[PDB]
């Protein structure tokens, strides 16, 4: 099967800095059938990117989503405290469909 | 290409050096260039600054030449001692240029060489030679009439095919 | 606007069958179909199986090639999964997603995924 | 072409507009039509396939090499010019190549498509039905409503008509 | 250096009539021994490069 | 391949020059052979479409950009002479699977036609003849003339000739 | 796809290493399993063929026209690195659309084998057996093994066993 | 020689049926068969169809579908265009001309409208 | 369908001077598939060019064609007396094969 | 090990039937097939034919369509080249070559004439 | 059919010398279906080179095979004194299997 | 001092004429030469009447 790798595992960065989430695939998957899923402890996950980069509707325009092949990449521009949760990238070009073990956003400052 | 008189009149020298290279008559030079020179077979080239405006829709192609003597003496003998300048001046173009005398191999029986320089003025735009000697000025400028190709061949043109 | 409602919460002794619903509301139904993602526990999603609304066409993951079934609406656009042999593994999270356009050619994944329902716990357990 | 979809069947039905393919039939009953869902998306996941991995650009990033406002030199830009030229022409040749290829195939599939699930039926009905030759099989059993939906989801058995048709050739 | 070849500082000794089907530059090469460069020396390697020695 | 134009039918026919596909009947009037127009149309128009397709030259104008009589510059020499290499084997690749290509696929479509024309008469002649196994169909009912010429412009009733080939099996 | 390999026959047989396509009969001797020859070759043959023509490689070299040591200069420097990009593109392209389009044409052809191999002994066995429909034929004059090996190796003679098969219909 | 030879000028009433022919000398029959054109008075060039003399396929084109008819000769390679329902729009010259070949591959287009009759006047008037 | 659009509607050149008969389509149209036509008044249209470039048999050398896409081009190279005409362009890649409403040729001096 | 070993010298006169055989050992019989190489005295090396061992298919080259018949072992797993009407012409060292796999997909020429036999020669005079 | 003519029909070269044999074929032909064998006075061809580039089993690094196209190269790059003999290129890309004349090999010194 | 590469600019002054650049800089002939390990090059002035910009 395709397996999908996420890093890092956790990410913490203050309110207002940029957020790079990396997704690496074992196998070259076309930009059309990979998503990036937000989730957030006790909710559905809403699917944020389809198809590579392509914003899903009513999503903020500092989520973007880019790459090809086998590296693909989930960026949030500038972070904002809503944005602490938890990041699944998936693919769906062959079956089985799979997921990327997540990456985890913090934010900061006591 | 359509040639066009650039209008370059002159006041304490010479302006019609000539050569067995360049045949027609007996010696002659180049039909489109002058080679000046200085009065008599010594003395001084007074330092000249010579302009011209490409007052037409299209850019100009100007070309000039810098003339290297077989050695320093005849280059004295020619347009005088001392360090002799050219300087060329333009909106796009900036540049300079220096003599070298010395001992070439011959051809056509000359050891003397000739740089030549070119610059493409534009429309409106003015062109300036600053230059005290060796110099090897342009009687015309050029314009370019359209559109062709070119190629180079060894074999025959055939009109009808 | 498109919704998709589950049933409640369930427990299932070890070895049982359980059963969690899809209602579908908004758009059309045997125009997506539907994919179904599994979450256990403090652990990352996993894909379950997916069925056409449209062909009836089933595909399944290996894990479960045998003790799942998934079925739609006897004529009210609802989509069913059924799984049986209830391991303890199979405490999860269970979400259905509407997924992937069917009578009709598209490009692009704007209908892979695009609405998912608020979700149904499956506790199986003896206790 | 494949096996005829614009052959043996004359035309098309613009009042399908339930699916790509699928049955038009006719008893004591009335008339009838209904859709085949599965052919149908056969040729809709082909074509599907096709679309998504044809429509993709490059992640190859390319940057200026000549000017726009200030010319570069001359020899440099006819090479520039001359080699720029040339990747035109090669990705003119092969995107016209490409599209002209892929509609020769899309075409050529809906047409096996048609075919597969055509003769598909004709190894349905065994020797109870007699090739029309129009697309249409000729029942020697008047099948009814419930015979034909039989037919419709490949579960119609040939042995519980047989007797009857085959008498009536 | 590639270019010693043509000049010959001491690393390139043994170098100063050389054959070859197969010329290989390593990155510690120095076409220089006495400091300096040489005026077009991309076009001379290329040159030197199909050579054959 | 297809349906075999190389397979079941054994070998074309060289005293065919009437056409690209035929028929060759037998029966107590003596030997006739005849060709098919319509299907041999097709091919001709398919093969014709390709050949006016690929037959083509650019209109883009390319220059010179070095020099046979007074070389240029070795630098940019060595990278003209590579740019060029390279476009000479993209052009080369692209030819020669172009050919190949289309080679493939006018031998496969002639391969359909004859095939969708054989077809056609076994659907044309119902259950009143049996396929030989080598592109002929043994008749029942002693056909005529005016009968094959009937078959070969596709007006063959099947019905008027059922009875006597049904008896005959 | 073509004529059904994963079609109307369901699934393959891991049993049958012998071949590539073949023949499973049964009968009142026991069950019997033989692979087809010739149709295998005909796969082997056209897909070796394919194989030999894409393994190959230049014979036009290609040298060095930039410099890992010491960098040639940013101009003629970013000319070579946006050609050499551009011929990566057109290669990559070239690639997967080659090898996408060979794949598609290896999978269809061996269908085609399949199918060819299948009506063949349709139209071997004349009306002597009737299509199961799964890629089977109901035989109606129980044949033995030498009457199975007959229809293997394309001997069997319909008209030896024809009467008794009819009758059974 | 090939050479397009049509039939005399005619006359007709609004509603009537003309009846122009063409024929062929010099090539062979059935080898390209024919296109139609025809010019309005003062107006340009309309083509309005062909015909194969070898598979008796035709084409016209949409304004003419229904109530324009083309043959071939009965043996004696000659082509036929039927008109009926004559308007007085109908009114002009009718030219056939040699069209595309038949029987053979060829590459190019030199057998395409390559040579022309002289033309035929259809008049449409009742006075 | 395919219009042929052609310019100038007139054009009035001088007996031995060059003229450029454009005629432009809606759609990309094969070079194959491309005529021109003269016709005088009266007479049937004689045809000039064939597939775009090729000149039809007998006919001189100072009729020209070119031109590729939707752009096509007839050139008389010099014009004489009894090249005062009307010219179309015309087009049969796909039916309805059309024309173009033609472009009128007339020389000059009194 | 592989090798060919190919039957005796023979001597026929003219008009007659020769017969050489070519026995198989080391690789497994009807995974190659057999070429089949003939040589004149002091001329070079010429192909008669090939035959597959896997499906019996021959191929004949012009000159020896009808007069040659290449078979396969009855089951020891040996090849026969049968010649007849024998011209003189047909004076030559005959070399079998195991050759081109069978029953596999393989690339390259690495199976192609890749063992051959010591030679078999076959004199065709009448005195 | 296609034709193999090989160059030159007699090598004679010192032993420990280069010998470069060529085989010009009238048609194109893969580099795949290309042989090459080596013959002594009596014995059978042994396979030298496979495929147009690619060594036979045993056989010595010294004989190297090239070429593309329509002409191709067997090249003895050290000659030792038992490769002396008849040396044939073979094409079996399609029937008839076609041999070159051959190119005789011989050495040197009294 | 630092990890990455240094752009490094300067000029050249041609003054309108050989009076004024001695009134500028002095009389006598006027270098400018420029060293570092990968460059290695020099300047002279050139003092002209060019048109006005
Ligand atoms: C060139 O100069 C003339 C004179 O002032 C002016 O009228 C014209 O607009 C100028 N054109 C351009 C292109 O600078
Ligand atoms: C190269 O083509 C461009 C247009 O794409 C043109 O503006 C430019 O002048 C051409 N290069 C040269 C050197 O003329
Ligand atoms: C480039 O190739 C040509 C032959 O096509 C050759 O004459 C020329 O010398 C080559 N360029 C250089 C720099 O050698
Ligand atoms: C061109 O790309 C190479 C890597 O392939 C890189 O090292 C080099 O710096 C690039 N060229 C320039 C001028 O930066």
């Amino acid at each position: 099967e395709v397996v999908l790798t996420q890093s890092p595992g956790t990410l913490a960065l203050p309110p207002g800095e940029r957020a790079t989430l990396s997704c690496r695939a074992s196998h070259r998957v076309g930009s059309t059938y990979i998503a990036w899923y937000q989730q957030k402890s006790g909710q559905a996950p809403r699917r944020l990117i389809y198809g590579a980069s392509n914003r899903a509707t009513d999503i903020p325009d500092r989520f973007s989503g880019s790459g090809s092949g086998t590296d693909f990449t989930l960026t949030i521009r500038r972070l904002e405290p809503e944005d602490s949760a938890v990041y699944y990238c998936q693919q769906f070009s062959v079956s089985p469909w799979t997921f990327g073990q997540g990456t985890r956003v913090e934010i900061k400052r006591t | 290409i359509d040639k066009e008189a650039m209008g370059f009149t002159y006041s304490g020298i010479r302006t019609n050096g000539a050569t067995s290279a360049c045949r027609r008559s007996g010696s002659s030079f180049y039909a489109e260039m002058k080679w000046l020179l200085s009065n008599t077979d010594n003395a001084a080239f007074p330092q000249m600054t010579k302009s011209y405006k490409n007052t037409r829709k299209s850019p100009a192609l100007i070309v000039w030449g810098i003339h290297h003597s077989v050695s320093t003496a005849e280059q004295t003998k020619l347009y005088g001692s001392g360090n002799k300048l050219v300087t060329v001046g333009s909106s796009n173009y900036q540049q300079s240029f220096v003599p070298s005398p010395g001992a070439r191999p011959q051809v056509n029986g000359l050891s003397g060489r000739i740089d030549f320089h070119w610059l493409m003025l534009n429309p409106n735009d003015t062109v300036t030679f600053s230059f005290n000697g060796a110099f090897i000025a342009p009687d015309r400028a050029s314009f370019l009439r359209g559109k062709s190709m070119g190629i180079q061949s060894g074999v025959q043109v055939d009109a009808n095919c | 606007q498109v919704q998709l409602v589950q049933s409640g919460a369930e427990v299932k002794k070890p070895g049982a069958s359980v059963k969690v619903s899809c209602k579908t509301s908004g758009y059309s139904f045997s125009t997506y179909g539907v994919s179904w993602v599994r979450q256990a526990p403090g652990q990352g999603p996993e894909w379950v199986g997916w069925i056409s609304a449209y062909t009836g066409i089933t595909d399944y993951a290996q894990k479960f090639q045998g003790r799942v079934t998934l079925t739609t609406d006897a004529t009210t656009a609802t989509a069913f999964l059924d799984l049986r042999s209830l391991r303890p593994d199979d405490t999860a999270t269970y979400f259905c997603a509407r997924d992937k356009v069917q009578g009709r050619v598209e490009v692009g994944s704007g209908g892979r995924h695009d609405y998912w329902g608020q979700g149904t716990l499956v506790i199986v357990s003896s206790a | 072409l494949f096996g005829a979809i614009a052959g043996f069947i004359e035309n098309g039905w613009e009042g399908l507009i339930d699916g790509w393919y699928g049955f038009r039939h006719q008893n004591a009953q009335g008339e009838g039509t209904a859709a085949d869902y599965k052919s149908t998306q056969s040729a809709i996941d082909q074509i599907t396939g096709k679309l998504n991995r044809l429509i993709e650009k490059t992640n190859q990033q390319f940057e200026l090499i000549d000017n726009e406002f200030n010319e570069v030199e001359k020899q440099i830009g006819n090479v520039i010019n001359w080699t720029r030229d040339s990747i035109t022409e090669v990705w003119s040749y092969n995107a016209e190549l490409l599209v002209a290829m892929e509609n020769q195939h899309t075409i050529d599939l809906a047409d096996s498509e048609m075919d597969k699930l055509y003769e598909r039926v004709k190894r349905q009905l065994r020797e109870n039905a007699e090739e029309d030759g129009t697309g249409c099989f000729e029942i020697f059993h008047k099948c009814d409503d419930d015979c034909m939906a039989s037919i419709r989801n490949n579960t119609y058995d040939h042995s519980k008509y047989r007797e009857e048709a085959m008498q009536n050739r | 250096g590639l270019l010693g070849t043509i000049t010959g500082p001491p690393q390139c000794d043994q170098f100063l009539e050389f054959s070859a089907d197969l010329i290989i530059e390593r990155r510690e090469g120095s076409d220089v021994c006495y400091p300096g460069k040489f005026v077009n020396e991309e076009a001379l390697r290329q040159i030197l490069r199909e050579s054959g020695g």
